[PDB]
């Protein structure tokens, strides 16, 4: 958590509905959009912090 | 019914999803409750149900 | 069973409840007491105060 792993996404398709097949997660909380309606707006890089 | 545990949260009003827009939809004007509880010790096969 | 917790299965009892609109059937356990007729008395019918 001090060398938090941040990685840039862009150039590429989304699927995020593919994202409940990789880990058991049960919710995947969101501030500012919802995670209904993430496949119809789209945006310009997506950072993931892990 | 049976549903996966990250899928409960599809059961609501308003929400759209595989299940949510293939198997069972709720109305958005619902007036109901959803009860949901864990069975992994009664659904759960170590050759795969 | 080997499964992690969220892709585990999942029981769901839905109840979808059916306004006041018919004579109502399904009620639950309150006495009903007698009727008073031409006083100013607080009055419950069918849950509604
Ligand atoms: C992760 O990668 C390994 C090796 O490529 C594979 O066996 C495993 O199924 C993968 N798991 C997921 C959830 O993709």
């Amino acid at each position: 958590v001090y060398a938090w792993n941040r990685k840039r996404i862009s150039n590429c398709v989304a699927d995020y509905s593919v994202l409940y097949n990789f880990a058991p997660f049960f919710a995947f909380k969101c501030y500012g959009v919802s995670p209904t309606k993430l496949n119809d707006l789209c945006f310009t890089n997506v950072y993931a912090d892990s | 019914f049976v549903i996966r545990g990250n899928e409960v949260s599809q059961i609501a009003p308003g929400q759209t999803g595989n299940i949510a827009d293939y198997n069972y939809k709720l109305p958005d004007d619902f007036t109901g409750c959803v009860i949901a509880w864990n069975s992994n010790k009664l659904d759960s096969k170590v050759g795969g149900n | 069973p080997t499964y992690g917790v969220g892709h585990q299965p999942y029981r769901v009892v839905v109840l979808s409840f059916e306004l006041l609109h018919a004579p109502a059937t399904v009620c639950g356990p309150k006495k009903s007491t007698n009727l008073v007729k031409n006083k100013c008395v607080n009055f419950n019918f069918n849950g509604l105060t």
